Formats: C-alpha cells, structure tokens, sequence
C-alpha cells in the first residue's frame, strides 16, 4: 500500500494492519470494543519502510498474512500510527480449482 | 480426498490403487 | 511426484480396467 | 406425452459403454448425467450409438475423458433443455479433457435454465466460436471456455454447405462482427424472433406457446411443446400443477400416491438413499422445511408445537454412552434411530446432567442396554422415554437388557411413567439392588436381581413430633 | 476470469493534445487497476497504481480516473515520447488480466502509397529462385491491402508481407510484399501485377511488368 | 532496482529452455516475481508467480504444464523453464517484481535451422520502361539464420529515403528487404551478418545494354 | 537489549523486580540496549528511589511515551550510567485542611 | 525424521534429495 | 514405495556424490 509522508516527511514511524474473517459488508473499525483484552480484530504492527532517496522512493510498505483459512473472506485495512487509514477491503483466500473439485468427486 | 492424498501431498503407489473403479 | 492430469494417467497405469 | 418415454434417475457411467444402454428409453433424466473415464473406447464404438429420445436433463451434463467420441450430434441429437436444478460447481454443462471431441453438435440445445458452461482442455474441439451462447443462457459472464483447439489458429469452422454463403445459417453479432451460427458443418443454430423470448418457434418463425421452452411441433399450443417452461402434466405444459397434483423436482406434476410410494420405508439407507418425501405447499419434497414436522398419516408438513422434534440417526445403528460428554452428543434428541448402550461408571451430578441431555428422548427404534453402569441408581433421567420399538435387538432377541449394574435400585417410577416395548424380550442379571417387583412391574407396564436388597418390608411409625421455628424433634 | 476491455485499440493524435484511453471491467475490480506503458524497445513501465495513484517519476500530464466500470488513463498534453503502447491490468482477482492495448500514433495528412514493382534480378535467377518484390511506401493511414496477379489470376501462395513502424520523420507507414517462386515457375508466366488498395482512393493503384527483355 | 533478464534464446522444437531474471537493488526474498508472455503484434498474458521466500507458486491454468517456475535465493536469480516447444514461433517473456518494476524481456525463437549466411540481391529495374520522377531501388537479402543483419546504403550516408522492413521467418530461414528512393538524375547496399562474420556488398546496377 | 514497544497495557516496568543488569552484548539497529516506543500509558520505568539498573553498553531510545516524564528518563540515564507531552508531572501541592476519624469513617478537607 | 518421512511414510523424490551430504 | 536398505540406495541414485 501507499507510503505515508506527513508535511515534514521526517521521522516516519509505523503502520497497523487489521484483518478479520468477515462475511459480507457489515464490518467497521470501532467494532465490538477492542478495549483492553478480548479483541474483535487481528492486528499487525508494521515497521516504517526505508525511503532509498527521492527518485523512486515507493518501497511500498506491505505484509504477508499467513495462518488464514482457505476460501475465506477477510476484512482488511491499514492505518498510520497516531494521518491516513486505507479503506476496508474484503479479500477472499483461494479455494479448490474446478478441476480439483471434480477429481475428489469423480474418484471415491 | 484423492487431491489431498496425492497432489497437495504424495501417495503410495498402493494408496493410489485401492479404489480403482 | 504425482499431480494434475497425471493422476488420471497414473491411475489408469494401475487400474487397467 | 410431451416426453413420451421414461423418466430416468441420474446416472454415472464409467469405464465401459455397457451401462450406457440404460438410457435407451429416457425422455427425461431426473438428476444428472456423468459420462467419464473411458480410455479404451474408439470412434467405431460411437458410430451406431444414439439416444434420440432424450429431450431434457433436470440437473447437469458432464463429460470427462471419454476416448474416441468426436461429436455429440448422434448421441444426444434432441437434448433441448438442461434445467440446472442442481449443478456441478455452478456449471450445468461440463466438457473436460474430451480428447477426440471435434465439435459439440448439440444442435437442439435451446436453453440452459440455471448455471453456466465450462468447456475446457479439449484439444481437438472446434465449432465453439460459431455458437451464440446468449441465446441459450441468460448470463454468459460465468462461462469458462478455454484451452480448446479453438484457442489456436487451426479451426476451419464452416457452416455453409447447401449453396455455401447464400441464405443458410442465421448470423448474430459478437462485438461488431457478424458471425453465422452453427453447431456442425450440417447443422445451424436455431434463432427465434425476439417476441418468442425463450418459448421457441416453428421452422416458419411462429412462436411456441408461452408455457413451452425452447421448441415445439406447432405454434401457440401447450400440448405441442418439446419441453415446458414451468411444469409438465399429461402431455401438456402448465404454469402450476392443478388439483389433486403436487409440484415435483421443480418440473412435473405428480399425485399423492407417487409421493407416498417414494416416502415408504426405505428400510435402512437414511444416509443418501431415502429422504422420506413429504407434502408442503402443494409440493412433494425430500424433507419438511425448518419450523415444520411431518404429520404421519397424511405426509403433510405441519408447524411445530414449540421446538421441532429431532431425530438422531446413530452411526452403525448404535451408540455407547459412557460419559457426560458422549451423552451431550444426543442433546435435543426426541427420537433415536438405533440402539443405546449405557456404560457409566463414575462422575458428578449425573442424574441432572443425564436428564439434561437424554431427558427429551421419547422413542428408541432399536434396543436399550444398561451394562456395568456402576454409577446409576435410577434410569429416571430418561424422563420422556415412552417407546422402545425393538426393530433391532441385542443377540438373544432382547429389546431391554440390564446386566451387572451394582447400584441400580429403580428403573422408572411405575406409578407415573408409562413405557411401551413393541417387540423383543427383557434380560435382567446381576442387578443386586433391584427388586424383582420393579422388574415385574416393568413387564406389566411395557406389555441375581435384588439379592443385596430388602425391599421396603416393615413400617416404622413416628411416636413423637415437635416443631420450633428452626428445629424439629422426632421419635 | 475478469475480462478487461480496452478501447480504442489505436489512436491518432498530435503534440499537445489531450487524450483518454478506457478499460471496462466485466466484474467489479474496485480500485485495483494498473496502467502500464511499453516502449518500442519492449521495456514495460508502470504509470498508475490503484486506478489513480501516479508512480514516482511519472510526468504529471498522466492521470487515472474511474466512472462506473470505466477506468481511464488521460495524457493532458501529449509529448513525442508518449506515442507508444499502453495496457491496463486488474489485480482484484486471482487470474490477473490485461486489457488488449492501445497504440498511440502521431496524426498526419492522408497520403497515397508510392507503389513500385520489381522483377527478379537476373543474379537471383542464376541461383534458381525468383522473387517478385512490391513496395507500397509512405502512405497514411496505416491500413492497406495488397493483391498479387500472375497472368491476370490472383496469387496468394508464396506471398509474405512486412510493415515498418510509423516513420520518425514524416509519420507515414510503408509495406513490402514479396511473391517467391522457383525460376521454372516464374518463367511459365508473362505478366506480374501488384495491387494496392488504400483509403485515399476508390480505385486500387496497379503496378505490373511483363517478363520480356532487360 | 533491476530485474535483468537473459536471451536471445534460439531453441529446437520438442526441447526445453530456461530463462533467468537476476534481481538487484532490493531484498529478493520480500517480493513476488511474476512472469508475463507477449506474442508479437499482440497483448500480454499472465503466466504465473513465485514467492522466492517459500518457493510457493501459482500458475495460470493455460500455462500449468508448459511453464515451471524456480528461484535461486543464493544468487537472487529467478528462472522459468518452458517445455516441449512446438510451432510457438517466437514470444517475448518478461519477469516483473510485483508489477511496479519489470525486466527488459527475453525473446524465445523456436526453429529447426542451422546458422546460414544470406544471399544478397540487387533490385533495380521495371524492365523495358526507364521513366523518371524518383527512382526506387531495393536490396533483397534471403535465406539466413539467425537474426540480425545490418543493411546500409552507401556505407552510412544515404539515410534519407530508406525503409528497411522487419524480417519474416519462412521455412526456418529469414528474409529482409530495403527500398531507397532517389532523384532520377542520381548506389550500393551493404549487408553484414554478425552470426557468420559475413559482408556481401552488391552494387545495384540496371538490367539492359552496354553501360 | 530490552525493547518496550506498543505495550498499551503497561503503566510501569516495575514487574521486572530483580532486573539489575542489561549488558547490551547485542543491540537493536541504531546501537540501542534500551528502547521504548509508542507506549501510551507508561508512567514509570522503575522507582529510582529503590531500584538500581546498570546498562553496560549501547544507547537509550525514547519516543512516543506520552505519559512518561522526561525526569524519569533523565533519572534512568543517571542510574544506569513526545515523552511526557500528555502528562503534567507532579507540580503543585494540595494540603489537607481537615482530618476526622470515626471507627468506620474518615472525613477530609 | 528421515525414517518417519519415507519409511513409516512416503517421501517425494525431492523431499528425498534436499539433504544429500 | 521407499524403505529399509532401499532408502540408502534411493538416496545414492539422487546424491551421486
Ligand atoms: C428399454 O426398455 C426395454 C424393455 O423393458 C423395459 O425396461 C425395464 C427396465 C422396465 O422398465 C420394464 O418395465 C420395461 O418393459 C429394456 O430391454 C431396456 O433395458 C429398457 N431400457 C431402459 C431405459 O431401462
């Protein structure tokens, strides 16, 4: 996702990625009070990137989500440590190839 | 599953046989 | 090792119906 | 007689062509048709093979790895409708790894009512670009037609034959290009005027009746349809099934007796080979919808008085309960289909826990066996148990069997509880605290025992009683 | 698979003009579209990510926008280096798919082809082969059709065609058509014709020779 | 950041070819390498990807048995092997680091040819008629393998009025041609074939009398 | 090294009751042996009236500790050899003007 | 273990390679 | 499939050290 740069671009420190297993639409940030303890969101602290000069400095912060169920929709969004937050995107993990549903059906 | 037994896995030349219709 | 279309083929080597 | 021959069930044909002849008299397949894994077949095997009676498939058609088959034009020349009531992974038509297939040739296929088309990895397959699928399916967006000969620069698809390029096949647009539409070198794709919608038309362009689907022998006549848009009855296409008929499998009208025959006692096979059909909102269906239960004498779904009865079908027709955890697996059950074995040796607050999980069971179709249940003093936790059918019995023809229960003092309180045992015998051995009077009472009610118990006998009487607000003194 | 429909597949414009190319998604792709630029040397470069975000270094005359299922790339004021190829790509769903591409070409005045036909050289005939070459040069627009005729009969076998890229100087296009035969076959016939059909004329430009003396 | 690809890649049909993509200027292991195919005069097709960290891949069903993806984290170089090559003709393959940065491209040509020096031919007459109003001359160079040739008119100068057409493969050998248009009151064509250390220079004179 | 980061729940590091030495034989990038970043409720490190902590090698890092006074950090520097911006650090003294005991109650002003 | 990977199991012709010393 | 002494042999087919 886009790199964030405040007015004085100096000392950029942190991103925060949120993801939960979601059905359709009905997902919000301020959902079922994360408060202190039992949480409603799976959270990742993402270290600020390294710029690497001025011409082509988009060394786009990212993250590899592992430990996800297959054929599952995930509500996901990023936030900049207390600037900008991304919108809630739903991402569905991969499921079976049609070919591979067939096999398992067609061969005991 | 057969996919899970021999593709996302490795199945024994006999496991493979068994249910041959 | 075993996969895709080859599974079908591998099984026929074995079956021989 | 719009479908003159038989209605056949779904089929799964593999290895050999032998079983394929089971389709020889079908007008309609009520289910799916899968033909697959025929590695030894060659063109000669298909030269004299035809099923011209087949008009319709209610579910889906799937063809996978069938060797030697070069076209479907002779196999299914008259297949007109695939309804797609049930699908194969959202597909109503699947053609996959058909090595040798040169064309589809389903020149009578007019409508795919539900689902999409998947035609993939057919190395010799042509005459795909010539088919206008928008005439057959409402949405072609989910079609997956790839990795066929058609993808390369080798298909010499040719529709014109009679005169060649002078008044032959109808032509429709792709994006901007007009393309003549055909299934084979000798068969055009049928295209009707837009006013006909999905009903079909005669060769002269006259609309079939609004109750027809795809094609008819005569215009505007619901007794001359090749297939029905809604329901079929006595050689006629109808919008809804009239009395006294019921809607079945979303395409035909059947009578009560038909639904009744399906329902009746598919003895064992609960797990994919029975359902027991019911009547609900003028439909003959596999099972009652949620909130309904089946009134038994007339197959009619009626709304539940409170929560619906819950039939629990046991694996292998039996279950051993030896813990609170295993008992919990039956929580909510009102009917047991099978037999129960009680083997409880220890634990805590068992009478309440067992009553919570097993207290709703009203009927057991097989037998009930209590054995080595050291912890039990009573069977009263089976609060609602009123029937044991004995349809299955313990070896020796026993429907109720109690063996080696060292603390059992009560079965049920026979002053309040009624229990009926339709078939089978009773067995009682090594129940040291259980009086024979309780067993004899059970025999009456239902239609090495007590040796360590003295059963009530004498009466002690209170000679003195004194109350205090906090105390009671007795003699 | 999501199909990305790119239009127009080709576009003529002049320096300083504002132009837009569009990709229509067959399914909703949200904001997950890239715009790619390919140079004549083949080098691919990404210009826009996430529908509207410009990559570092990309001139500000480039912009991306969305309206319904139409994703557009706009070049506000064309420069000479912009007359190349452009491709959209969706990354919203598992099979990543590309638009069919847009070639951006420089606008020019229409021009008829300068057609020239050439008999095989006697030096080639000495070798046992006979090639008849036809040049159709400096025409505009790029669409053109050539037909070969031997003794008045259309000949399609043994014809190979090649087209140059838009000329850097005059912004025209050229084509060469080569009919290859054996020496024996070439010497079985008398008249050889090259026919160019182009927008600029209702009638084809006809060039022929007779296998006489030289 | 640089994805630096391999090839020219000339291969025989039924063979297999392995094309590389050496990455630099970033941590190889943190990103995906995507491969894309371009059949000339046409669009781009996505082949599939690899995650160099895990070695995990995903392919396009179309390319499943054809392409095989591999990475060598010790050298930070990614590979793609194509298999059982037949009448694919030519195609250019690109690897890209998650699309922001792409490699330069690698051309894979499938041919059964051997290295062959070309036949250079002068093209001047119309025959019979020697009319003016510019005269166009031509050079035909045929039956060579592999590409490229350098066609020059008058050893460098005479850059105006020439068009060199791109080569067409026909029967496993190439042919190329060039026109030069000059004023009627006004030449040599110089051809070089690096792949054979060859120079053949034809003075295109006219077919006719005692000149 | 010891790193405290995004530990929203912590008000003090005093739970590390016996910690007396950080050697800094390994350091966080930037040569830090003690690093505190974005701890929104941290008000105390250790009670420097009682606790002794030695840091053999490496530097200190403190950023985005809004409730942690710079005096606590400066005390740590002494003992060991965006901070406090949301805290006012002790300042004025309120004095009790009245105190009254009961066996079960206390009244104060 | 290698015993557990290919004897009380079945190991992929590559799993087999990997740690060849 | 793979076992006993054969594992040693199978590995050498592959190794070829
Ligand atoms: C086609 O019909 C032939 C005659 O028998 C009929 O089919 C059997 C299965 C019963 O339905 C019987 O009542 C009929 O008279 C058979 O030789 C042939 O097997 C039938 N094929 C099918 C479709 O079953």
């Amino acid at each position: 996702w886009e790199p964030y740069w405040p007015p004085d671009f100096r000392d950029l420190l942190g991103f925060m990625l949120f993801y939960k297993e979601a059905p359709y639409q009905n997902v919000t940030e301020f959902d079922g009070q994360d408060a202190c303890g039992s949480n409603s969101w799976t959270v990742v602290d993402i270290d600020p990137p390294l710029r690497s000069n001025d011409p082509k400095s988009q060394n786009h912060p990212g993250w590899l989500m592992r430990g996800l169920k297959p054929w599952t929709q995930y509500a996901i969004f990023v936030k900049t440590l207390v600037g900008a937050k991304s919108d809630i995107i739903y991402v569905q993990t991969d499921a079976t190839t049609f070919e591979d549903y067939l096999h398992n059906v067609v061969f005991v | 599953g057969i996919v899970e037994q021999c593709c996302a896995s490795v199945c024994s030349l006999y496991q493979l046989e068994n249910y041959c219709n | 090792h075993l996969c895709g279309s080859h599974l079908v083929e591998a099984l026929y080597l074995v079956c021989g119906e | 007689h719009l479908y003159p021959g038989e209605v056949c069930p779904g089929m799964d044909i593999r290895n050999n062509l032998t079983r394929l002849h089971e389709l020889e008299n079908c007008s309609v397949i009520e289910g799916h048709l899968q033909i697959l894994l025929m590695f030894k077949t060659r063109p000669e095997d298909f030269r004299d093979l035809s099923f011209p009676k087949l008009i319709m498939i209610t579910d889906y058609l799937l063809l996978f790895r069938v060797y030697g088959l070069e076209s479907l034009k002779d196999l299914f020349p008259n297949l007109t409708v695939i309804r797609g009531s049930r699908l194969f992974f959202n597909y109503a038509l699947v053609i996959f790894e058909m090595v040798h297939l040169k064309e589809l040739g389903l020149y009578n296929l007019m409508n795919i009512t539900r689902g999409s088309v998947r035609i993939e990895k057919n190395n010799e397959l042509c005459y795909l670009a010539t088919i206008d699928w928008s005439r057959i399916l409402d949405s072609v967006e989910d079609n997956h037609i790839v990795l066929n000969k058609d993808d390369n620069e080798e298909c010499g698809d040719i529709c014109p034959g009679t005169a060649k390029g002078k008044t032959n096949c109808p032509a429709t647009v792709i994006n901007g290009q007009f393309v003549e539409r055909c299934w084979t070198h000798s068969h055009c794709q049928k295209v009707c005027p837009t006013i006909c919608k999905s009903h079909g038309c005669t060769a002269e362009g006259l609309c079939c009746h609004s109750e027809c689907l795809g094609n008819c022998s005569q215009p505007d006549d619901p007794t001359k349809c090749v297939a029905c848009r809604n329901f079929y009855l006595d050689g006629r296409c109808v919008e809804t099934c009239p009395p006294p008929y019921y809607h079945f499998q979303d395409w035909r009208c059947v009578n009560f007796s038909f639904c009744q025959d399906l329902h009746h006692k598919c003895k064992n096979s609960r797990r994919q080979g029975c359902h027991q059909y019911v009547i609900h909102n003028n439909k003959c269906i596999p099972e009652c919808p949620s909130g309904y239960t089946m009134n038994s004498s007339n197959l009619l779904c009626t709304p539940c008085l409170g929560p619906c009865p819950k039939v629990c079908h046991l694996l292998e027709g039996e279950k051993t309960i030896d813990s609170v955890t295993s008992a919990q697996e039956l929580r909510g059950c009102t009917v047991i289909n099978g037999s129960l074995i009680i083997n409880i040796r220890g634990g805590n607050n068992l009478a309440a826990e067992l009553e919570a999980n097993l207290g709703l069971i009203e009927e057991i179709s097989g037998y009930l066996k209590i054995r080595r249940s050291y912890a039990l003093v009573s069977l009263s936790f089976f609060r609602k148990l009123r029937l044991i059918r004995g349809e299955t019995l313990e070896i020796g023809n026993y429907s109720f069997y109690a063996l080696d229960n060292q603390n059992l003092r009560q079965l049920w309180d026979w002053s309040k509880h009624n229990l009926t045992i339709t078939q089978g015998k009773l067995f009682f051995h090594y129940n040291p605290k259980l009086c024979l009077s309780e067993i004899h009472k059970m025999e009456e009610v239902s239609g090495t025992n007590g040796d360590q118990a003295s059963c009530e006998n004498e009466l002690l009487k209170f000679s003195y009683i004194r109350t205090s607000f906090d105390k009671i003194l007795l003699r | 698979d999501i199909q990305m429909t790119q239009s127009p597949s080709s576009l003529s414009a002049s320096l300083g003009e504002r132009v837009s190319l569009t990709c229509r998604a067959s399914q909703d792709i949200g904001g997950n579209l890239y715009w790619l630029q390919q140079g004549p040397d083949g080098t691919i470069k990404r210009l826009i990510y996430a529908t509207s975000s410009l990559d570092s270094g990309v001139p500000k005359r480039f912009s991306g926008s969305r309206s319904g299922s139409d994703y557009s790339l706009t070049i506000s004021s064309l420069e000479s280096e912009d007359f190349v190829d452009y491709y959209c790509l969706q990354y919203s769903s598992s099979p990543w798919t590309f638009g069919g591409g847009t070639k951006l070409e420089i606008k020019r005045a229409d021009a008829a082809p300068t057609v020239s036909i050439f008999p095989p050289s006697s030096e080639q005939l000495t070798s046992g082969g006979a090639s008849v070459v036809c040049f159709l040069n400096n025409f505009y627009p790029k669409d053109i059709n050539v037909k070969w005729k031997i003794d008045g009969s259309e000949r399609q076998n043994g014809v190979l065609n090649s087209w140059t890229d838009q000329d850097s100087k005059d912004s025209t296009y050229s084509m060469s058509s080569t009919l290859t035969l054996t020496k024996d076959e070439y010497e079985r016939h008398n008249s050889y014709t090259c026919e160019a059909t182009h927008k600029t004329s209702t009638s084809p430009i006809v060039k022929s020779f007779n296998r006489g003396e030289c | 950041v640089q994805l630096q690809q391999s090839g020219p890649e000339l291969v025989k049909p039924g063979a297999l070819v392995k094309i590389s993509c050496k990455a630099s200027g970033y941590t190889f292991t943190n990103y995906d390498i995507h491969w894309v195919k371009q059949r000339p005069g046409q669009g781009l097709e996505w082949i599939g990807w690899i995650y160099p960290g895990d070695g995990s891949t995903k392919y396009n069903e179309k390319f499943k048995g054809k392409a095989t993806l591999t990475a060598d984290k010790s050298s930070s170089t990614a590979y793609m092997h194509l298999s059982s090559l037949t009448s694919e003709k030519s195609a250019v393959y690109f690897c890209a680091r998650e699309w922001a940065y792409w490699g330069q491209g690698t051309l894979v040509t499938v041919s059964a040819a051997k290295t062959t020096a070309p036949s250079v031919y002068p093209l001047a007459p119309v025959c019979g008629d020697t009319t003016g109003s510019s005269v166009t001359l031509g050079c035909l160079v045929k039956g060579y393998f592999p590409e490229p040739v350098t066609l020059t008119w008058n050893s460098g100068s005479l850059s105006s009025g020439v068009h060199t057409f791109p080569a067409v493969l026909q029967s496993d050998l190439y042919t190329l041609s060039s026109s030069v248009t000059v004023t009627s009151s006004t030449i040599t064509c110089n051809v070089a074939h690096p792949a054979s250390s060859t120079k053949v220079d034809k003075k295109i004179e006219p077919r006719g009398p005692t000149i």
